[PDB]
């Protein structure tokens, strides 16, 4: 079967910059002069979307930055200006033999300028501590770069085991990304300290960020 | 409105079996053909067959003839795929799309919400969720942020929304993290000052496997 190749697999792009994603088809999918590619973007938590058919066919409604080209086995995906909403990834897809296929996708990422987090913490809900257990939790809110690490200090001392952080996609308006990192210890643990402290290390400063309460 | 609807989720044993579904409407259903793909996450997306609802001819990737069977249901206008002998490997969302044909060329313009299978001997467990309410401040700011923890839960996914989704603005839902057979996720808004301590600000989580829900109201500490 022909095979397609997207590359790179991840790009970065300045705001208002043009973005040149590529596909490469093992065969040819060009037919009576109709290039059988499809283009399709991709949302975090959503299905596909159609952007392009028969390699430069712009579906209805979708923006004219978006353009595409191509015959033979060399494909290009073309975004001229970058827009923040553009944060998503794209595939190509092959509709010339069967079986269909598509390439392995390419995230695409928006550059834009540094932007310090928003520290938020808190402690456990007392419904929660009826079951025993316990969670601290900081939310470090609109940043970017995305480049970042929590650590988190109990009475002075770091502690690294129960420790669940996770990073959201690029956000969609404003291109800056999100993280929350869940402390979890138990009831008995919790109680005998009083000092809950997390600290962040971002860029945008020398010193770690702190934020923190006591029980 | 064109639809093509699909339930949120099915939790099945290893060696099993599932007949997903997905419901067409705002359209003549025999008049297009209907495919369905497969996702994993970081592999990307994968073609399964086709089917003509007006006649039932179906159409297989040969990578999945014999895992897959398709059929319709025109009085309906409902579409199913079975999958066979589940195994790990089998663990994805599956989408079912519309086919269009533009001078031969075939590409998908209308995609259903998706369906997370996932395949495991494990239990369902609903999630417990917490209210996370900040409870301190100096006057430093003139915006909160309230948080919902959704812990302990199998299988993926949950939904998470702020007042029944009238608050969209300033809210942040991070993946899910797997940690001993079960996930844990939380979400986060950021409403005014004054908005918050007067104004009811609920959590709502659904999770689709347990056909569970829950309300959280966010009470100051």
């Amino acid at each position: 079967d022909i095979v397609l190749t997207q590359s790179p697999a991840s790009l970065a792009v300045s705001l208002g910059q043009r973005a040149t994603i590529s596909c490469k088809a093992s065969q040819s999918v060009d037919y009576d002069g109709d290039s059988y590619m499809n283009w399709y973007q991709q949302k975090p938590g959503q299905p596909p979307k159609l952007l392009i058919y028969a390699a430069s066919n712009l579906e209805s409604g979708i923006p004219a930055r978006f353009s595409g080209s191509g015959s033979g086995t060399d494909f290009t995906l073309n975004i001229h200006p970058v827009e923040e909403e553009d944060a998503a990834t794209y595939y190509c897809q092959q509709s010339n033999e069967d079986p269909r296929t598509f390439g392995g996708g390419t995230k695409l990422e928006i550059k834009r300028a540094d932007a310090a987090p928003t520290v938020s913490i808190f402690p456990p809900s007392s419904e929660q501590l009826t079951s025993g257990g316990a969670s601290v939790v900081c939310f470090l809110n609109n940043f970017y770069p995305k480049d970042i690490n929590v650590k988190w200090k109990i009475d002075g001392s770091e502690r690294q085991n129960g420790v669940l952080n996770s990073w959201t996609d690029q956000d969609s308006k404003d291109s800056t990304y999100s993280m929350s990192s869940t402390l979890t210890l138990t009831k008995d643990e919790y109680e005998r300290h009083n000092s809950y402290t997390c600290e962040a290390t971002h860029k945008t400063s020398t010193s770690p960020i702190v934020k923190s309460f006591n029980r | 409105q064109v639809q093509l609807q699909q339930p949120g989720a099915e939790l099945v044993k290893p060696g099993a079996s599932v007949k997903l579904s997905c419901k067409a409407s705002g359209y003549t259903f025999t008049s297009y053909w209907m495919q369905w793909v497969k996702q994993r996450p970081g592999q990307g997306l994968e073609w399964i067959g086709e089917i003509d609802p007006s006649d039932s001819y179906t159409n297989y990737n040969q990578k999945f003839k014999g895992k897959a069977t398709l059929t319709v249901d025109t009085s309906s206008s409902t579409a199913y795929m079975q999958l066979s002998s589940l195994t790990s490997e089998d663990s994805a969302v599956y989408y079912c799309a519309r086919n269009r044909d533009y001078s031969n060329n075939w590409y998908f313009d209308v995609w259903g919400t998706g369906t997370t299978v996932t395949v495991s001997s494990a239990k369902t467990t609903p999630p417990s969720v917490y209210p996370l309410a900040p409870g301190s401040a100096a006057q430093t700011n003139s915006m909160v942020t309230l948080g919902c923890l959704v812990k302990g839960y199998f299988p993926e996914p949950v939904t998470v929304t702020w007042n029944s989704g009238s608050l969209s603005s300033g809210v942040h839902t991070f993946p899910a993290v797997l940690q001993s057979d079960l996930y844990t996720l939380s979400s986060s808004v950021t409403v005014p000052s004054s908005t918050w301590p007067s104004q009811t600000v609920t959590c709502n989580v659904a999770h689709p496997a347990s056909s569970t829900k829950v309300d959280k109201k966010i009470v100051p500490r």
